[PDB]
């Protein structure tokens, strides 16, 4: 596998370049806001960087060496968490507020505009303010991103019978080389050798409220869904089907 | 499988 | 000013080693078959009992008592299935296909499905136990983990409180550090590995996001009466 | 008069 003998700043350099496009939003901003045109806002959004997400998942070294079903297994396991972490990357300059879109900005209490969705926008802010905290680097953010795809569904490859952990050593292998990436990027920006290994770990710790809070998401999304709040594009549909709940 | 073909399309 | 900040590696470890619960036992009659419900009731008394040691644990945490009592309630509401979860793992570690919920309790993935959907977590949990197996976690790396879990998982839902806790945390990933320099890894592999550990993390975080649901599932289907306890715990992740 | 709360004080 080529991306195995990548350099660190070729790595880095790859994944800016595979980097998707910010989109725009449908917003037409001399209309209001109601519980059913916002989630319709913003599905419609989703379902729009979702195609975007998939070819760019194309472009991360290493996952065109998996099959297509395990592609699949990741993307449906991550997609969540990795248009969070966009977005939470996307406001990191607009503290109290969301960046869904260039074009469709909005802070904490807009997000009382649906129900139980200001408890998701609360965690999503939270997450944007440790960014900012931690000045968070975009080399860094995409080192991020990267590591959610290949790693939240790997241990979740059970065998047919049985149903025991497969062993994904090519992912793993993958996962390693953009720890080493992380270091690199770290070292070259003159962290000392003791905060690189901390700095390591406060980023990746970053992972497990982005779990949580796709988790949680992941149940509200699919609350409107069942409430016929917003009908939902059948790529969303199936996006969604695959968690349980 | 929509994730699918667009996988691979 | 603090205390924990003023630890060495050595002293960490060895706080946490001996703060450290016991591995408690279930009431199972093992002469009579499982039901749904004596599964529940053996499952949820055990969890009931283990809350109760885990929250005299999270006190003997270095760093833990320094922060309020309101600030150690929230921390522990977040992470105490997860909490569970890791420690139900690193009990099975050296039983393949099995858990170990207790010495007198070991189950494998076929008796989840006494249970109503209760086997998909067990599937998730055998993945997790299967992992620590591939990486050799040792009983040291173990702790740190489990504290990182405690200190992290609900500091974002908080600032010196936060920045003390990201202070003991930091402490916390050199004592990890510290045992893989100890075990002769190189700087490279001490690196990998901690990312290795930490993302093991997320799939916890996974499991206990979906346990709490099927727990919140068990209760509205009322097959066992839980505790009061295992009540508010279970309570504070609604809404 | 959560538990949570009494068993962290004692
Ligand atoms: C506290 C719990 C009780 C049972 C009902 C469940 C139901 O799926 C199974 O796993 C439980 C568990 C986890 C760790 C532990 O030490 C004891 C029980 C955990 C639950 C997810
Ligand atoms: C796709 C989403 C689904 C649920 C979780 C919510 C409502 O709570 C709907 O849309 C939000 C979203 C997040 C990131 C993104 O890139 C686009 C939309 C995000 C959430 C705000």
């Amino acid at each position: 596998s080529l991306a195995l003998s990548l350099t660190a700043d070729q790595m880095v350099s790859a994944l800016l370049d595979a980097e998707p496009p910010i989109l725009y939003s449908e917003y037409d901003p001399t209309r209001p806001f109601s519980e059913a045109s916002m989630m319709g806002l913003l599905t419609n959004l989703a379902d729009r960087e979702l195609v975007h997400m998939i070819n760019w998942a194309k472009r991360v070294p290493g996952f065109v060496d998996l099959t297509l079903h395990d592609q699949v297994h990741l993307l449906e396991c991550a997609w969540l968490e990795i248009l969070m972490i966009g977005l939470v990357w996307r406001s990191m300059e607009h503290p109290g507020k969301l960046l869904f879109a260039p074009n469709l900005l909005l802070d904490r209490n807009q997000g009382k505009c649906v129900e139980g969705m200001v408890e998701i926008f609360d965690m999503l802010l939270a997450t944007s303010s440790r960014f900012r905290m931690m000045n968070l680097q975009g080399e860094e953010f995409v080192c991020l991103k990267s590591i959610i795809l290949l790693n939240s569904g790997v241990y979740t490859f059970l065998s047919s019978t049985l149903k025991s952990l497969e062993e994904k050593d090519h992912i793993h292998r993958v996962l390693d080389k953009i720890t080493d990436t992380l270091i690199h990027l770290m070292a070259k920006a003159g962290l000392t050798l003791q905060q690189q290994h901390q700095r390591l770990a406060q980023l990746l710790l970053i992972l497990s409220h982005i779990r949580h809070m796709s988790n949680k998401g992941m149940e509200h999304l699919y609350s409107m869904k069942c409430k016929n709040v917003v009908p939902l594009s059948d790529l969303l549909l199936e996006m969604l089907d695959a968690h349980r709940l | 499988k929509i994730l699918h073909r667009l996988l691979q399309d």
